């Protein structure tokens, strides 16, 4: 139990409410006080003009942590025999010996702890937990560069086999000891000390002793060994529960539930931190991308307007038949970085060098398409500009543009959105504080350069194009063709569920090892569903196939979802795009790797083993070749 | 918090003699997380 | 207590309120359990150098539909009863307490219920528009067959019994 | 809350202010013996089923009649009473308007020990002229009694400097009373002797003195405002039997009686509402020796204290009390149950909370002692 200790507040052993219990402190327990403590470690000082005198609390110690500062103290005595060379801390902490043993009520709030009356329970202040910790703590400071050298000592020469024993005389792997330590390692100072410290952390190393003449084994952590050690026909357990717990805690992060749901999720449950994408959006086609707009081709009246930023600056620049701009409505906050670095924009009647290309925000209740004469422009101001820089190019008689980072961030909150009529547009171009000849400048625009957009939110996800409040996972399987893949945003569903099921591929990969066309825990799933279905009544001609090519394509099927995950998306996919192949082994995995019982598959044993015994081979080699180039007397 | 009144009280959130002194000994948890494994329950 | 038509009622001696033991709140709730959605009545008396708690109330066979829905026991709050401070004198048990005859608009509601009562059959998924907050339609589907109540106003029934 | 079966409320209310006290005065006593219409020193009791005078409360004087009831032969109906009362009251007040005439002793401080022994030996027929010379105090009303000596024995009787004095009746029946079920409780106060009371000026002598006196019966003492200064209270063997089926003596009706008072003041508080007392109930000192915990007394103690800190009944009390009520109210004393108020009864002293809202520590100067940690 934990929590705090009560005691009665004087009544007669008659405590029948909550109202008559109060916090014990130091004072009703006067061996818990400051003064009271053994200070075998001499951290309370002797003077008793320093020793305060004042009411701490009490608080319950727990079982948990008993154990667990128990075996932070033998931490500490794993290098008892340098902590003796310095002169610190002569005497061990003994931590049971901080704790007062008192029969009192046991609880958090008292209305618990009224009907909770326990015996026996160990009580302890904050102050001599704290300086218990301290004290530990000190210990530790202490022998940063002693561990340091003993590990280097340990991981110079190979001191640990996968398997079997290995080999080599003693005074061999001294002189080599000698020959490559470093001199500034105190094992050259202090060698005794660091022989019984290697004796005690490795079984392997024994010492003679002269006296006497008895050699044995003497390290203190054979049961660690024997649950790390393993056995001829079986990897190691400790290994395998490692592995099983990891794909779990993979599982559970991928939130089977939420991706495979028929019903609507919320937008910011079902988002994740996305990633930037990079677009060209003069070579993209408008009716894939649903998100751009483009006046009519073939008109034969360019036009020209003005426009002023926010230092109220004029600038010139002309629309033309075929530009481009971008919807700014309806696509959740995002910015923009445009570079044009490797283009040229080169004719003889004009050269980009020492011009400036900016982006320009238009808002107007008239469709893009329907614009001529500047008449139609409406509000509009000059957001950012940078200036360009011509350098030679590999085609010979020809220059390219140097690099830019032109950028943007559109936040949708700071626009009005007064009146659904009105529409936003944003297009990038040249500008100049001279007015541009229609027949000097004929590139429409300047889209023809690399574009990243990457979000500005994380509660925000759109479907091709456009934002939406809520997605039904399981609405979203065999319903993108690659086309639409490539021109969607970078907030887009697709993405999210692609990346949340990349988890259950890893998960599924780390557990499974199956070979080309072999059955698994983790196909048949998809097998109870096909052959279920192939005995249904739809329409169009009907399929029988046997439990083996069933088998095999539910094999086949499993293989082509861990190698490329983004197969459930992809329309047309071959088997799955259907929605209950999916469902199904999202809901089979959790299922499979629940009831594993310590287990793994034969191929993994039968190689790691041989892969251990190589090893060992390997290592006795080089044992050999250590016994040999530093003989012994 | 906000300002009160009653005719006995104990504390007094808007008082004197309160103490607010954050510390590194002192910290603040209340219950992050448990071991539930299947494993280790059964 | 073995017809499905009939009376129900139960006597406390000497009220425990303030920290009412299971027993009694436990023995409360089940006999709101047997009578829910009806009609209930209350005295505090003097018998027999004792005070005592009396609670009143009918049962029928929409009480029992409703019961055979439940799971587990929802338990009251006893607070409205631990305010009374004050004597009710009692009355006679009688079935038919109206003494008048219903009014059609009664009549009329009825009929509505009869006729949501019929049409739904055994196990089929409801969807209920414009519910009160007592879910009156908890008495008239079966006992098996799910319900979704959608209303403005917040409801008062219990949700994990 | 719940207290062996006594429901109790959610809510603590306790009185505020005391009121005053005035002396008394021979134009007051000559006043008082005039018995006018409206402010006679007696007020009958009804039965509250047939609405009959069933019994009558003596205010002062008339708080001294000790004796067997047919030594003063009185009458049997109200009226014959009253009508016996009032001619013999006349008379005493013209033999004391004899001695101290009222044109230059109108304002003088009078000895309510003389005035209610005088009345008793008059209405007893036995000599009191030595009662006289007594009336109008002198020094102080107990210096004056302790140091006549044996000669007025048969009413004060001094041990030393201790004064003891035999309690009189409160309450007195009439003929029609039948210890029915809707007759009003006496509480056993209409016998002959109940209870002995022993004055003196301060408690330490009073505790000096009852160390090498019996005291098993049970010690009684009120701390707020004493009626005749400070004084215990013994209890005698006499017993209460018109609350069947129970039997109760003398200690736990008085006891009894006091709580109830306490409980009724406690419901019926103003803020500026001037009471009598600010504490009716009685503490038992000495004695507590030989209490049970099954017992009636230590549950009535425990009521007793409840009430002092400012508890209510959750049932109503009936503005006159009737002895149904009572053996209900007792019934469910004794039943089955734990105190769960986290107050229990001592003998050194009186507990207040400290979230109680008595005021009665600060009115006083020795008796009741606040508790920080209680709450």
């Amino acid at each position: 139990p934990g929590g705090v200790p009560w005691i009665a507040v004087g009544d007669e052993t008659s405590v029948t409410s909550p109202g008559a219990l109060r916090r014990m402190t130091s004072k009703d327990i006067p061996e818990t006080a400051i003064i009271n403590t053994d200070n075998s470690s001499g951290a309370v000082p002797s003077e008793s003009a320093l020793v305060p005198y004042i009411d701490e609390p009490l608080v319950v110690v727990t079982e948990h942590a008993i154990t667990n500062f128990t075996k932070a103290e033998m931490a500490l005595e794993f290098n008892r025999e340098f902590l003796d060379k310095m002169r610190v801390l002569s005497v061990s902490p003994k931590y049971s010996d901080l704790l007062t043993y008192v029969d009192c009520y046991v609880g958090v709030s008292a209305r618990q702890a009224l009907n909770n009356f326990q015996k026996q329970v160990p009580v302890i202040t904050p102050t001599r937990q704290t300086m218990y910790v301290d004290s530990i703590q000190a210990a530790l400071k202490a022998l940063e560069k002693w561990e340091i050298d003993l590990r280097v000592a340990q991981t110079l020469l190979p001191t640990n086999v996968p398997i079997g024993e290995v080999s080599c005389p003693m005074q061999s792997v001294v002189k080599l000891l000698d020959d490559q330590l470093p001199d500034d390692s105190l094992i050259r100072r202090y060698p005794k000390e660091a022989a019984v410290a290697l004796a005690k952390r490795n079984g392997g190393i024994q010492w003679m002793d002269v006296s006497e003449g008895t050699v044995m084994n003497e390290a203190v952590n054979a049961v660690a060994a024997s649950a790390l050690a393993p056995s001829a026909s079986a990897p190691p357990l400790e290994e395998k529960s490692k592995l099983t717990e990891q794909a779990m805690d993979l599982v559970t992060a991928a939130e089977p539930e939420i991706i495979a749901s028929l019903a609507p999720v919320p937008a910011p449950v079902f988002a994740i931190p996305p990633k930037p994408a990079d677009y060209n959006v003069r070579t993209l086609r408008i009716d894939e991308a649903t998100w751009l707009r483009m006046i009519p081709k073939s008109m034969n009246t360019p036009f020209q307007i003005q426009v002023t930023d926010n230092t109220g600056t004029n600038w010139h620049l002309n629309l033309r038949g075929g530009t481009r701009v971008v919807n700014l409505d309806q696509i959740a906050p995002m910015r923009f970085v445009l570079d044009l670095g490797g283009k040229s924009y080169k004719e003889t009647s004009w050269d980009p060098n020492g011009k400036k290309v900016g982006f320009i925000v238009f808002q107007s209740k008239i469709p893009f398409e329907l614009w001529t004469a500047a008449s139609q422009i409406g509000q509009a101001t000059v957001v950012n500009y940078v200036q360009l820089y011509a350098e030679d190019s590999s085609f010979t008689a020809q220059s390219i543009i140097a690099t830019t980072s032109l950028a943007y961030n559109y936040e949708p909150e700071q626009l009005n959105k007064t009146d659904p009529e009105m529409n936003y547009y944003l297009l990038a171009t040249f500008i100049d504080s001279a007015a541009i000849t229609p027949t000097n400048m004929t590139q429409p625009d300047v889209w023809d350069a690399l574009l990243t957009m990457s979000p500005l939110s994380a509660g925000e996800v759109t479907v091709k194009g456009a934002v939406v409040s809520e997605v039904v996972p399981a609405d979203l399987i065999g319903s993108y063709t690659p086309e639409s893949l490539n021109a969607s945003l970078p907030n887009d569903a697709a993405r999210c569920m692609i990346d949340r099921a990349s988890k259950i591929a890893e998960a599924i990969k780390i557990d499974d090892d199956a070979g080309p066309d072999e059955y698994s825990p983790n196909s048949v799933p998809i097998q109870g569903q096909l052959a279920i279905s192939q005995l249904e009544t739809g329409y169009g001609v009907r399929i029988f196939n046997p439990k083996g090519i069933l088998s095999k394509i539910a094999s086949r099927a499993m293989q082509a979802f861990i190698g490329d995950p983004s197969t459930i998306i992809t329309q047309a996919a071959p088997v799955l795009s259907d929605k209950n192949n999916w469902i199904a082994l999202a809901q089979g995995v959790k299922t499979s790797l629940r009831t594993k019982s310590l287990s793994a598959g034969v191929k993994t044993a039968v190689s790691k083993l041989s892969s251990s015994e190589s090893i060992q081979n390997w290592t006795q080699g080089f044992l050999d070749k250590v016994s040999a180039h530093f003989p012994a007397p | 918090m906000g300002n009160a009144s009653s005719i006995v009280q104990t504390i007094n959130v808007t008082g004197d003699g309160n103490v607010f002194k954050p510390s590194a000994e002192t910290s603040s948890t209340a219950v992050p997380s448990l071991s539930l494994s299947p494993g280790m329950l059964n | 207590g073995s017809s499905v038509t009939g009376i129900e009622t139960i006597s406390i001696e000497n009220p425990g309120f303030s920290n009412m033991t299971q027993a009694a709140r436990i023995g409360i709730s089940g006999l709101c359990a047997n009578v829910g959605n009806a009609r209930k009545s209350i005295a505090i008396y003097e018998s027999h150098g004792a005070r005592v708690l009396t609670i009143t109330s009918r049962r029928s066979p929409a009480s029992a539909r409703r019961k055979s829905r439940l799971r587990y026991l929802p338990l009251i709050d006893p607070r409205s009863l631990e305010v009374q401070a004050r004597t009710i004198l009692p009355a006679d048990p009688v079935l038919f307490e109206n003494v008048s005859g219903a009014s059609p608009h009664v009549c009329l509601t009825m009929m509505y219920n009869f006729e949501v009562s019929s049409a739904v059959y055994d196990g089929d998924v409801v969807l209920d528009l414009g519910t009160g907050p007592e879910a009156k339609i908890l008495e008239l589907i079966p006992a098996t067959s799910p319900v979704t109540c959608v209303d403005i106003r917040p409801t008062a029934q219990p949700s994990g019994c | 809350a719940n207290v062996w079966g006594v429901r109790l409320a959610d809510s603590l209310s306790s009185p505020t202010i005391e009121t005053r006290t005035r002396q008394y005065t021979l134009h007051d006593l000559c006043s008082d013996l005039d018995a006018n219409p409206g402010r006679e020193p007696w007020k009958p009791l009804r039965n509250q089923r047939t609405n009959n005078i069933v019994a009558v409360q003596l205010f002062r004087p008339l708080q001294g009649l000790v004796l067997d009831t047919q030594l003063y032969g009185f009458p049997g109906a109200f009226d014959d009473w009253e009508r016996f009362m009032r001619e013999k009251l006349r008379v005493l007040k013209y033999e004391v308007l004899r001695i101290y005439p009222i044109s230059n002793y109108s304002n003088e401080h009078v000895n309510v020990f003389v005035a209610n022994a005088l009345v008793g030996a008059f209405l007893s027929n036995q000599a009191f002229y030595d009662l006289l010379p007594l009336l109008i105090i002198n020094d102080t009303m107990i210096g004056d009694l302790l140091g006549t000596g044996a000669s007025l024995s048969q009413f004060f009787q001094s041990h030393g400097d201790v004064l003891e004095v035999a309690a009189g009746r409160k309450y007195l029946q009439m003929e029609n009373y039948s210890n029915d079920d809707d007759d009003p409780p006496l509480f056993a106060k209409d016998l002959s002797d109940y209870a002995k009371a022993f004055y003196s000026d301060t408690y330490e002598v009073l505790d000096r003195f009852f160390w090498t006196h019996d005291s098993s019966a049970g010690v009684l003492v009120h701390y707020d405002k004493p009626t005749n200064g400070h004084h215990y209270l013994l209890g005698t063997l006499t017993q209460m039997v018109s609350a069947p089926p129970y039997i109760i003596n003398a200690t736990d009706a008085m006891l009894l009686e006091s709580c109830l008072e306490q409980f009724s003041a406690n419901v019926r508080a103003r803020p500026a509402q001037p009471v009598t007392r600010l504490d009716q109930c009685y503490h038992l000192r000495w004695g507590a020796q030989y209490v049970g915990e099954d017992s009636l007394t230590y549950r009535l103690g425990v009521l007793s204290l409840l009430a002092t800190n400012g508890y209510q009944l959750a049932r109503p009390i009936p503005r006159q009390l009737t002895n149904r009520w009572l053996s209900s109210f007792v019934s469910q004393i004794m039943s089955d149950g734990v105190n769960e108020t986290p107050l229990w009864p001592q003998e050194r002293y009186v507990q207040i909370a400290y979230d109680s809202p008595s005021v009665v520590d600060g009115a006083t100067q020795y008796g009741y002692v606040r508790k920080n940690q209680l709450r």
